[PDB]
RNA sequence: AUGUUU
RNA sequence: UCGGGCUCAUAACCCGA
RNA sequence: GGCCGGGAACUCAAAGGAGACUGCCAGUGAUAAACUGGAGGAAGGUGGGGAUGACGUCAAGUCAUCAUGGCCCUUACGACCAGGGCUACACACGUGCUACAAUGGCGCAUACAAAGAGAAGCGACCUCGCGAGAGCAAGCGGACCUCAUAAAGUGCGUCGUAGUCCGGAUUGGAGUCUGCAACUCGACUCCAUGAAGUCGGAAUCGCUAGUAAUCGUGGAUCAGAAUGCCACGGUGAAUACGU
């Protein structure tokens, strides 16, 4: 969480709908065996703190780097707590 | 090492040792980049890799290339 | 003579036998069989000089048993002559390969003193 | 603790009938490869043929009566000291602790093939000797040396 | 033809959906595959439940997804809008394509 | 005429083909002991055919699906017994009593969380 | 045997 | 003496060196 | 070739039900409850497994999910970046994985499940590669396709109780890939090397049946590193006088 690391981390999302949301390719076609050069590959120094294996995740409704569930976004805590009440359609305590 | 075709490299340096080598030398290059392959054109040249705290100048041999200034440093502490 | 040099380990199936030839494992063992028509198999008695004599001209070819534990033996002095991690852990009798130096490590740096 | 039960039987012998029998198949079996125990409990019978003769069904049972127990004894707490009171065991129980005890030493032959470490101990007995018919009378030594219990 | 693919969390939006969703076209009949049960996509879901340590406690969840098929046969242009147009639905899915 | 037999337990479900005439059986594309034959006593099909004969008296024909092996043919088992009734439908008295209408209840257990096999859990020297 | 620890 | 076990934990006791 | 039509019979799927209730028979029993046998039935005496955890105790744990009383930092206990560390080691303990092997190993061929997964996804097919995999590219947003080629098991070649035809640690050289990026610190493959270890002291744990035991399979988290956790089925025991 921390507000100071949430946006911290924001950063590294926006730059990922930018760099990589297409020019991402723009260097990968250059990269792999489609002759073919390396000054791309050498000039290579666009993606810092951007990278599309560098953001987490953290509960959607806290923040905690830990415990997600992709179908969902929150974390344990959160994710249990609100199914307790129903904000989360079909979600009834499984028990084959 | 490990680079399949194509090893691994940070233009920072690039940038910075050859930009240096052309005129003849000078003071230490302090670099940074542990995660580089040594270049087999930085032969013996005066560097030095940081190592967390500071950097420790070393030189490479017609032995060692796939490796990176890292190997040659190091990083941790014991004994 | 010695099947590609010292030690003849005879009266066992070819492969399994072969691979008492330091410097060479279930694959280059059979493979090299092929290339002189002996049998993986079956003891070498009923072998003959032809089935023996002749697996050393290619075995000859790679570098085996003699040079080749002292090719290791030198590649690990190469690995040290230099203050670089993987050829100074190579020294210490500590593991240098990825393992943990607090628990299970009876392997690089033999048996604890308890 | 305060409930009883009966008896868990199964499938007897796979042809010459036995249930009992099974407890051979099962007692042995190991890792719930029943599928294999059959292929152990009944090639050794078809071994001992040659080696005895009279119908295997029987071969069995005979030596085996020299290696079932009829009488043990079961360690008793009394005033700090524990007893070792004796006890003549019945017989459902009695052709159980042979089996498990003949089936053991069978694998403590240490030689090849269980086939063969099985049928040695299955006519060891009879002939007397091995570890399996040790036990039977190993047992009768603890046993009313203790008489002055029970 | 049209197919017409199911998926909801419960069977109120199946039960008195799919049902409508017959009748609907054909108001007095019609060809149409029919309407079909098939099975059930479940994702179990499990979670720890108290906070730091205690991992040996956890609470599983399931989102029971049900489906129908059903899928017209004869696109009877008198009847098509019949369905279409009549997509009311308390909020369900029902994909349509061929 | 074409019986119909259950033969559904333990994860597995057949379908036991009792024909008219001809003892003889064919499940899945090949016979009894052409399949599971040969690795268990599954010859315990003909079990409850012990009571009243079979061959030129009726058909064990069947083909199972799905399940383990000792489930598949153990399931035909329970099923065959019932799968007499078109035959006799007051002869069923006649293979409970050796274990078959009765379907196998015995099924796999819910391996629990917590538990390294729904049963067995992990061990606690330091306990 | 003791635990402010035979 | 040390290393391990026994106890809630010490000592004692048991094991090993 | 369930491959065509076709047939809705079958398994199956899955919404609604039927059912088990000391309900009925006998004995015992206060002719009480209840118990013990019985019938009938798929199912008997809370059928089996889940979930459900009373008033409370350990000022038990968590200000680090988050919330919050007070207190404290305020060119900073705030903030941003690069490298390093959490992956140290002369030791000790807990939970685990794999073997020490012929109820076995390796080569052949072969027999069969259940539950889940998936558009920046699962990725068939065919080509090349010893190999990881790389190229080509269809199908499926899915009882339509891809994951998926279950493993034990079975019948043969064999090897013969050897530290081996066991076991696989370790290490050297060469490579693949996921990624700006894999020295520090990644998973896999290739060849070479082949460890300790032959069943484990004092002591100590689990498990009463589809359980234990063993053998595989899938999911979650997730760029890319499961001997972990969660879940699925195959097969499949012993034993229970008694406190
Ligand atoms: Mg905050
Ligand atoms: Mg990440
Ligand atoms: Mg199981
Ligand atoms: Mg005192
Ligand atoms: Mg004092
Ligand atoms: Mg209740
Ligand atoms: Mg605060
Ligand atoms: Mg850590
Ligand atoms: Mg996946
Ligand atoms: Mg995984």
């Amino acid at each position: 969480a921390k507000q100071s690391m949430k946006a911290r981390e924001v950063k590294r999302v926006a730059l990922a709908d930018k760099y990589f949301a297409k020019r991402a390719e723009l260097k990968a076609i250059i990269s792999d065996v489609n002759a073919r050069w390396n000054a791309v590959l050498k000039l290579q120094t666009l993606p810092r703190d951007s990278s599309p294996s560098r953001q987490r995740n953290r509960c959607r409704q806290t923040g905690r780097p830990h415990g997600f569930l992709r179908k969902f976004g929150l974390s344990r805590i959160k994710v249990r707590e609100a199914a307790m009440r129903g904000e989360i359609p079909g979600l009834k305590k499984a028990s084959w | 090492r490990s680079l399949k075709k194509g090893p691994f490299i940070d233009l920072h340096l690039l940038k910075k040792v050859e930009k240096a080598v052309e005129s003849g030398d000078k003071k230490p290059l302090r670099t940074w980049s542990r995660r580089s392959t040594i270049f087999p054109n930085m032969i013996g040249l005066t560097i030095a890799v940081h190592n967390g705290r500071q950097h420790v100048p070393v030189f490479v041999t017609d032995e060692m290339v796939g490796h990176k200034l890292g190997e040659f440093a190091p990083t941790r502490t014991y004994r | 003579a010695r099947i590609a040099g010292i030690n003849i380990p005879d009266h066992k199936h070819a492969v399994i036998a072969l691979t008492s030839i330091y410097g060479v494992g279930k694959t280059r063992s059979k493979a090299i069989l092929a290339a002189a028509g002996i049998a993986e198999d079956v003891k070498i008695s009923e072998l003959s000089e032809g089935q023996i004599d002749t697996l050393r001209d290619e075995v000859a070819k790679f570098v085996v048993e003699g040079d080749l534990r002292r090719e290791i033996s030198m590649s690990i002095k190469r690995l040290m002559d230099l203050g670089c991690y993987r050829g100074l852990r190579h020294r210490r009798g500590l593991p240098v390969r990825g393992q943990r130096t607090k628990t299970n490590a009876r392997t690089r740096k033999g048996p604890r003193k308890p | 603790r305060r409930r009883v039960i009966g008896q868990r039987k199964i499938l007897p012998d796979p042809k010459f009938g036995s249930e009992l029998l099974a407890k051979f198949v099962n007692i042995l079996m190991v890792d719930g490869k029943k599928s294999t125990a059959e292929s152990i409990v009944y090639s050794a019978l078809e071994t001992l043929a040659q080696r005895s003769g009279k119908s295997e069904l029987e071969a069995f049972e005979v030596a085996l009566e020299n290696v079932r127990p009829t009488v043990e004894v079961k360690s008793r707490r009394v005033g700090g000291s524990t007893y070792q009171v004796p006890v003549e065991v019945r017989p459902v129980r009695r052709n159980a602790l042979a089996m498990r005890w003949i089936v053991e030493a069978a694998r403590k032959r240490g030689d090849k093939s269980m086939a063969l470490r099985l049928a040695n101990e299955l006519s060891d007995a009879a002939e007397n000797k091995g570890t399996a018919v040790k036990k039977r009378e190993d047992v009768h030594r603890m046993a009313e040396a203790n008489k002055a219990f029970a | 033809r049209i197919r017409i693919r199911l998926k909801a969390f419960d069977h109120r939006l199946i039960d008195q959906a799919t049902a409508e969703i017959v009748e609907t076209a054909k108001r007095t009949g019609a060809q149409v595959r029919g309407p079909i049960p098939l099975p059930t996509r479940k994702e179990r879901f499990t979670v720890l439940i108290s906070p730091h340590v205690n991992k040996d406690a956890r609470d599983q969840y399931e989102i029971r997804t049900h489906l129908r098929l059903v899928d017209i046969v004869e696109p009877t242009e008198k009847t098509v809008d019949a369905l279409m147009r009549l997509d009311l639905a308390a909020g369900v899915d029902v994909q349509i394509s061929l | 005429n074409q019986y119909y037999g259950t033969g559904r337990r333990k994860s597995s479900a057949a379908r036991v083909f009792i024909k008219p005439g001809n003892g003889k059986i064919v499940i899945n594309q090949r016979s009894l002991e052409q399949y599971f034959g040969r690795e268990t006593a599954r010859m315990v099909v003909r079990q409850p055919l012990e009571l009243v004969d079979m061959v030129e008296k009726l058909d064990l024909y069947i083909t199972v699906k799905g399940g383990g092996i000792s489930g598949q043919a153990g399931a035909i088992r329970h099923g065959i017994t019932r799968a007499l009734m078109e035959y006799d439908e007051s002869l069923r008295s006649e293979l409970r009593k050796a274990g078959f209408v009765t379907r196998d209840a015995r099924q796999v257990e819910r391996k629990k969380v917590g538990l390294r096999k729904a049963r067995r859990r992990p061990q606690f020297s330091k306990r």
